[PDB]
């Protein structure tokens, strides 16, 4: 096992609940 | 022994030994919480170790036992933020949800999404679980961002974190991930926070209403059958005149929805069958733990819950959705008549409801309503005996004070309706 290796080392995105116009 | 609130700052009631109605319950809190006198009908009682709602009539005699004030009747896309979803209003003579109550819906919200009683949707896959999880803490940020701009303070004055701010089953499930994980998870909230106070919060000017609205959105988005209740069933029965389904051998789910009515399916290991939408319903009848559901067209829904009380949480639902789309007057089952509503037709008294439908309703015939301000009089003020506002003579019922002193029209609209 890895302590990387898991879908939170991505590329940070901001939420799409924090989408304002 | 008492009511609780989501509100932060609203003490709970302690009852003393005594009587009590769920109705007048629900009447003192939509008093505390400064609740609107025609949204007060959107809430009611939720008993929270039994899991079962109380109906309007129910008689509570008092040990320990505490109840939840909370607003029972959702119809999604009341904000109308969303495109791919029906609109939701109300008629005039306009939107469903003021800001008091949308208060509270956002305390609401709150409670639910940490307490998992809006547990987060399953994930189609990997990717889409990760997805709901950044979601969460963008949940976590929208919630503290909105008490952020509440106590008008800023990010160097607030000290806290996104732990108690997401569903409990997703912190206990960080917590047991490696240190590593931890520690991105916590910075990325702490960048996603960050960037949201210092550029969107007012790039954009975005207000605490636009917030909650949001908040409540993505709980919609987000979670199971959000503003839904869901019951379990091991007997169905689907008739018309020339069919009779039964479904047996709890393997089956009837679903109540405020925008779809009723519906129902086999319980997955796909799609949900509709019965009926309320208006169409002429009458339900309860025996024993059976509810025994009539459309309009002579079909039947049947089902058998587990007890009594079920089956009147269950129909006490349906009676308030019929309520709030079909006639705001009338009820579909004598069980879980709202003493209120009964006095109110008995006494041919309307509802409160906007002037306009009161002068046309006397142009085109006195009539009696309800104040659209306050619980405590009648548009002659009633107290704990009845009389005019300058009156001295408590008449013992409003019936007596009539007698030494037009009505309300079936599936007659009003701003009491919901247009769906």
């Amino acid at each position: 096992k890895t302590l990387m290796g898991n879908p939170w080392f991505q590329r940070a995105k901001m939420p799409r609940a924090l989408d304002f116009s | 022994v008492e009511v609780i609130f989501y509100l932060s700052d609203r003490e709970p009631l302690r009852l003393g030994s005594g009587e009590y109605t769920a109705e007048e319950l629900c009447i003192r809190a939509a008093q505390a919480c400064r609740i609107s006198p025609l949204c007060h009908n959107l809430f009611a009682l939720y008993d929270e170790n039994t899991k079962l709602w109380y109906a309007p009539n129910r008689t509570i005699t008092v040990m320990s036992l505490r109840l939840h004030y909370r607003m029972r009747f959702y119809f999604t896309n009341w904000h109308g933020t969303n495109d791919n979803e029906q609109s939701v209003w109300r008629h005039s003579p306009t939107p469903l949800l003021d800001a008091s109550s949308l208060e509270y819906l956002f305390a609401q919200g709150q409670y639910d999404l940490v307490k998992c009683l809006a547990p987060i949707r399953d994930p189609k896959t990997e990717q889409d679980g990760h997805d709901i999880e950044n979601e969460c803490l963008g949940m976590a940020v929208l919630a503290i961002s909105h008490y952020a701009m509440m106590k008008k303070m800023q990010l160097p004055e607030l000290p806290i974190s996104y732990k108690r701010y997401i569903p409990e089953t997703l912190n206990k499930s960080i917590r047991q991930r490696n240190l590593l994980t931890r520690m991105r998870i916590n910075n990325v909230f702490k960048d996603f926070l960050k960037e949201f106070n210092n550029k969107t919060i007012c790039d954009s000017s975005v207000s605490t209403h636009d917030l909650k609205v949001k908040y409540l959105a993505t709980l919609e988005t987000l979670t199971k059958h959000y503003g839904a209740e869901i019951f379990e069933t091991s007997m169905l029965l689907i008739s018309s005149e020339n069919e009779m389904n039964w479904f047996h051998s709890l393997y089956y789910e009837v679903m109540v929805t405020g925008n779809l009515g009723i519906q129902w399916r086999h319980k997955p290991n796909e799609e949900w069958n509709n019965f009926s939408f309320f208006p169409e319903i002429t009458h339900i009848v309860i025996k024993e733990s059976v509810v025994s559901i009539n459309k309009q067209d002579n079909k039947k829904m049947e089902l058998k819950l587990s007890s009594h009380e079920e089956a009147l949480s269950f129909v006490s639902l349906v009676d308030g959705y019929f309520r709030l789309t079909a006639d705001a007057h009338h009820y579909l089952c004598t069980d879980v008549a709202p003493p209120l509503i009964v006095h109110n037709i008995q006494n041919g008294c309307h509802g409160p409801i906007c002037t306009e439908y009161a002068i046309n309703k006397l142009r085109q015939e006195y009539v009696l309503r309800w104040s659209c301000t306050d619980f405590d009089n009648i548009l002659i003020e009633v107290q704990k005996r009845y009389s005019l506002h300058g009156s001295d003579r408590s008449f013992p019922s409003l019936g007596d004070l009539m007698s030494h002193l037009c009505q309300p029209k079936p599936r007659e609209i009003s701003n009491l309706l919901v247009a769906t």
